């Protein structure tokens, strides 16, 4: 009659472990095609009804959202990669996975989970010790300032649909990371903005920011776009004739009463409207949209609006011209307003677009992309971010590694050679681990459609020839240096992976039992 | 969380899968692409029944959960708005580029050899049919005024449209002369208004240059025209939001009248409201009083003494569109009204049509605008929809033949000169390209089969018969007999596609297929 659980399942043994085996295989293979440059896309569909397709591993499982305990658990080492580093969360949790595949035999031969995570805590002792020793400081060592932010930006936008216009599109790369502060890069800070129609080759960089200009009142012909030094105001207020929620019941039986009460609704708003020009400000922003009677007294006065502005788009005034939020028109203060060195619409796209230009205080900046379709563009704004990462990490960190398969393969190569002097079940747990550290190069040759018996084969041949810098060359199928194709990682991807891999590794193979309580 | 209701597509049974939905899907829209296509009944979530071939329409109207087709719908959303007529035609394209993936999945090719393989594919018969185009404007203007009149006469045979065909195929030339200009070579489907109404017949839609507010003039005695007002310049007219009468409350009204008193002094209210208004259109300038809600009778009375004629209950996009032909403003008062802010046409007047008790108004220039309204009928709603949808197909077609002067004829001929350029080439390729290029011709030759099933023609004797006839020859464009003649020629035969719009439909079609290859794995959850 008496039960244990009250009905919660709870589950042990050597199955558990082989459960887990199998949470750790199910999110690996599905982050396979999506490893490296050239890796296949996941088509993935929330919940939330928004479909999205991406590669990067920290967005594909974000939006998941795995309930499995042990699969949930490579979920959060991968936010660990994304906040240590923030590249590279397919590989590390494709690693830590195959960990998992090479410890299955293990299992059943008997071998206990703790002498294997033992193993490979000495493993990666080495490996970290060795990535030390694959570093390369180098700065100004046989490259220049410009050569080196070019010709590392080529190879990540190599094999692309961007191949040939590559040189433009580099040129406005290189200039987004040095418009930026060089002591602290940040992705979010560089603004990318699609226009949909034109040629690939005409997108331009713009120093400030830019918006999509929504605003969809009557009005036109009027409000000149083309601005000098204008005074940009941010608003918060409706400054519509007529209001968009609330009303007012008045009970009035004269018909000089029912003007008085229409022109009374349009004082109210023309008070607060007069404020406007009080300040003296030539650009008007609001978050809420700004009405016909508002654009019109504008108009007269020669002060352009634009309403209905998103809010990660004002942030990145406020960012741009030093400006401030104001919330009425009547207390604002003369610090709040900014102005830029140069403002215009484009009518870029066959849509108008109002952008900020030569803003000295801007922490920020825009840069437009152009194609002839908005997936195309996507697909270009996806490579400009891989090769973003890469400028970036350049300057910040001045310690590379070969990568490619490159590094891989070295880390793989040498651990090999110390296995033969430590004897017993550490002797073959080791071997595992460097050839759990296989599947890297392997993957990449797989998802980029080339052999992966021939070139894998090829590549530990010649590597073992006492040249230790050979990769995988991604755009001529072929075993090559990438130094020289200049396939860079920083060393600081390379030791936080096997260190996050390892360790979500090491406290998966720990877990015996998963007791989960219902309620 | 939520384990359940997730599904997850891999590898092996994933490419099966992805293929066979995406044809299903496109099997549906094959029967539908051409001239001759066929047409399918589709039910609105209101339960109105409707029957027509367009492909945006049918696209739109079927409401699939599959992400795959969801893909072919965004293909169709973008290439409408550059184009329009390539909705059917560049899905069929790309699931036949889809089939011959599937063909080479099986043979062992990763799906990123396919991917490049019909990347080289596109950009080596984009070449070829660079180097066979051919020009018009380049000619002559009045000669191109004669392909450009006959070419919409062409695409206008598929509809209803095609027994008053001759009369729509002058209103898509004249109404884009007007809103184009020789120097800017600009033309903007946002500057030509599509309007249509219930009754009539196609013989009677015409083409204004203008607006029409479909309004009787408020009252029978002011006159069915507007005078120039002694050598003014144009007729001026007032767009505003507010009535001509007194103004009432929107909330509650409740006028309580204590005896006759009172009510005679409403009256001095209401005759002294008339005057002040009236004054500010004698001061304006302006001839008739537009606004947006109806007027008072009392009010249209004076209105006859001082020759002022009244339009009311014009609705707030029909203002903005007056502002556009006429260049005048939205005046939200009385007290605000000028003459730069009052739109100046040629002249005003209601134009009665046959024993139709509508009876609509025109508001026109006499001098190029900035906007146009086409005018459209018909004996049915669905053929005043079709009228109108074919007549616009027909202004996107003549959009791109002023932007870009090659053009070729499209119908049959291009899958097939496309298809012998390829196939001659995939030989000295040599290599994983000589797959994916002579499955890219055969992919190609699905548009031009899919037009002889839908012509009730020999699909693969009507290929090879125009296959024959540009080799044996020479490479020229001879096409599908959908639409019947002595011969299969397209020249002669006037059927003719802009170059810059058959490269985008080759082009597209190729994209989403790499995007539906570059998917390896499919995970889609349940609705929460």
């Amino acid at each position: 009659i008496v039960v244990l659980k009250e009905g919660t399942d709870a589950s042990q043994g050597k199955g558990q472990i082989i459960s887990n085996i199998n949470a750790c295989v199910a999110v690996q293979e599905a982050l396979k095609p999506t490893l490296g440059p050239l890796g296949s896309d996941i088509l993935i569909v929330t919940s939330n009804q928004k479909t999205t397709i991406s590669n990067d591993g920290a967005t594909i499982l974000k939006l998941l959202d795995v309930v499995h305990p042990a699969a949930k658990t490579l979920v959060d080492i991968s936010r660990a990669q994304d906040a240590e580093v923030g590249d590279g969360t397919t590989s590390v949790t494709i690693l830590a996975g195959e960990l998992m595949k090479e410890a299955k035999p293990f299992l059943e031969e008997g071998i206990s989970s703790h002498l294997i995570m033992k193993g490979y805590r000495k493993a990666v002792s080495l490996a970290v010790e060795k990535i030390n020793e694959l570093a390369v400081d180098i700065t100004s060592e046989k490259s220049s300032g410009r050569e080196l932010l070019e010709r590392c930006a080529r190879t990540a936008m190599s094999s692309k649909l961007i191949h040939n216009n590559a040189d433009f599109f580099v040129k406005m790369c290189v200039d987004a990371v040095l418009s930026l502060d060089r002591n602290d890069l940040d992705d979010k800070l560089i603004g990318i903005k699609k226009i949909p129609g034109g040629a690939m080759e005409e997108s331009l960089f713009i120093n400030g920011v830019a918006f999509k200009k929504t605003f969809s009142y009557a009005g036109f012909e009027q409000q000149p776009k083309k601005f000098n030094n204008p005074k940009i105001l941010s608003l918060n207020v409706e400054l519509e004739l007529k209001a968009e929620k609330d009303n007012a019941e008045v009970r009035v039986e004269h018909v000089e009463d029912y003007q008085a009460i229409v022109d009374a609704e349009w004082q109210l708003i023309f008070e607060k409207l007069r404020q406007v020009e009080e300040t003296g400000a030539n650009i008007v922003l609001s978050k809420l949209p700004i009405g016909d009677l508002a654009t019109q007294f504008f108009a007269d006065r020669n002060i352009f609006c634009a309403g209905r502005v998103s809010a990660d788009d004002m942030n990145r005034v406020i960012q741009a011209v030093g400006g401030s939020i104001q919330s009425t028109t009547s207390d604002i203060k003369p610090e709040h307003l900014g102005t830029c060195a140069l403002f215009e619409e484009m009518q870029i796209g066959s849509e108008r677009y109002n952008l900020f230009q030569g803003c000295p205080q801007a922490k920020t900046c825009t840069l437009l992309l152009r194609g002839g379709a908005e997936q195309v563009i996507a697909e270009v704004e996806r490579s400009l971010h891989d090769a973003i990462m890469i400028v970036k990490r350049a300057l910040q960190n001045k310690l590379i590694v070969a990568g490619g398969g490159a590094t891989e393969m070295e880390v793989s190569k040498c651990l090999r050679d110390y296995s033969k002097t430590i004897a017993g079940k550490q002797q073959m747990i080791i071997n595992a681990f460097a050839k759990a550290l296989e599947v890297i190069p392997r993957q990449l040759c797989e998802n980029a459609g080339f052999d992966a018996i021939e070139i894998l084969n090829k590549l530990r041949l010649a590597h073992s020839k006492g040249e230790k810098w050979y990769g995988v060359v991604f755009e001529t199928e072929n075993i090559g240096d990438n130094f020289a194709k200049f396939v860079w990682e920083p060393a600081l991807v390379k030791i936080n992976a096997l260190n996050s891999a390892t360790e979500a590794t090491n406290l998966i193979l720990s877990v015996d039992e998963t007791i989960t309580n219902k309620g | 969380k939520d384990q359940g209701n997730k599904k997850r597509q891999h590898g092996l049974e994933a490419k099966k899968s992805h293929i066979l939905a995406a044809r299903s899907v496109a099997s549906i829209i094959k029967t539908s692409l051409g001239p001759r296509g066929l047409d399918k009944i589709l039910i609105s979530p209101d339960g109105e029944i409707t029957i027509t071939n367009d492909g945006a329409t049918i696209l739109s109207q079927m409401e699939l959960d599959n992400e795959i087709a969801k893909l072919l719908v965004q293909l169709s959303k973008s290439q409408d708005d550059e184009i329009g007529d390539g909705t059917t035609g560049v899905v069929v394209l790309a699931s036949a580029l889809l089939d011959q993936a599937l063909e080479l999945i099986q043979k062992g090719i990763h799906p990123i050899k396919i991917a490049n393989g019909f990347d080289e594919a596109a950009k080596l018969a984009i070449s070829k049919l660079e180097e066979t185009c051919d020009d018009i404007s380049a000619s002559n203007d009045e000669l191109f005024r004669d392909f450009l009149l006959r070419a919409a006469k062409t695409s206008l045979g598929s509809k209803i449209v095609s027994k008053d065909h001759d009369r729509f195929a002058e209103m898509a030339v004249e109404a884009v002369i007007n809103v184009m200009d020789k120097d800017r070579k600009d033309v903007d489907f946002d500057l030509i208004k599509m309007q249509g109404r219930v009754g009539g017949s196609i013989s009677d839609s015409k083409l204004i240059n203008g607006v029409i507010l479909d309004k009787d003039f408020s009252h029978p005695q002011m006159p069915k025209c507007v005078l120039p007002k002694e050598g003014s310049d144009g007729v001026k007219l007032a767009i505003l939001t507010c009535p001509f009468e007194p103004p009432k409350p929107k909330t509650k009204h409740k006028l309580d009248i204590s005896s006759v008193e009172e009510y005679q002094k409403l009256q001095t209210y209401e005759q002294d409201k008339f005057k002040e208004m009236i004054d500010d259109v004698k001061k304006a300038g302006a001839d008739v009083v537009i606004c947006q809600w109806g007027f008072d009778d009392e009010a249209n009375h004076l209105l006859l003494q001082n020759d002022l004629p009244a339009v009311r209950w014009v609705g707030g996009q029909e203002l903005e569109h007056i502002a556009i032909s006429t260049n005048g403003r939205i005046v939200p008062r009385f007290q605000d009204l000028s003459k730069d802010k009052l739109g100046t046409c040629s002249r005003i007047y209601e134009q009665e049509f046959g024993t139709t008790k509508d009876r609509m108004l025109i508001i026109e220039q006499s001098k190029e605008t900035k906007t146009v309204t086409c005018f459209v009928r018909g004996s049915n709603k669905m053929i005043v929809d079709e009228a109108e949808r074919a007549l616009h197909d027909s202004l996107c077609v003549v959009r791109n033949l002023v932007k870009d002067s090659r053009v070729v004829y499209g119908g049959g001929a291009a899958e097939v000169t496309m298809s012998l350029a390829v196939s001659e080439e995939a030989d000295k390729q040599r290599g994983i390209d000589q797959y994916a290029f002579r499955g890219f011709a055969q992919a190609l030759d699905t548009i031009p089969m899919t037009l002889a099933e839908n012509s009730g023609l020999d699909p693969i004797g009507t290929l090879s018969t125009l296959k024959s006839k540009q080799l044996k020859e020479k490479i020229s464009n001879i096409g599908v007999d959908c639409l019947g003649y002595g011969s299969n020629d397209m020249k002669e035969l006037f059927v003719v596609d802009p170059f810059i719009g058959k490269k985008q439909q080759i082009l597209l079609a190729t994209q989403l297929c790499r995007m539906i290859l570059k998917i390896d794995n499919v995970i889609i959850s349940g609705k929460d």
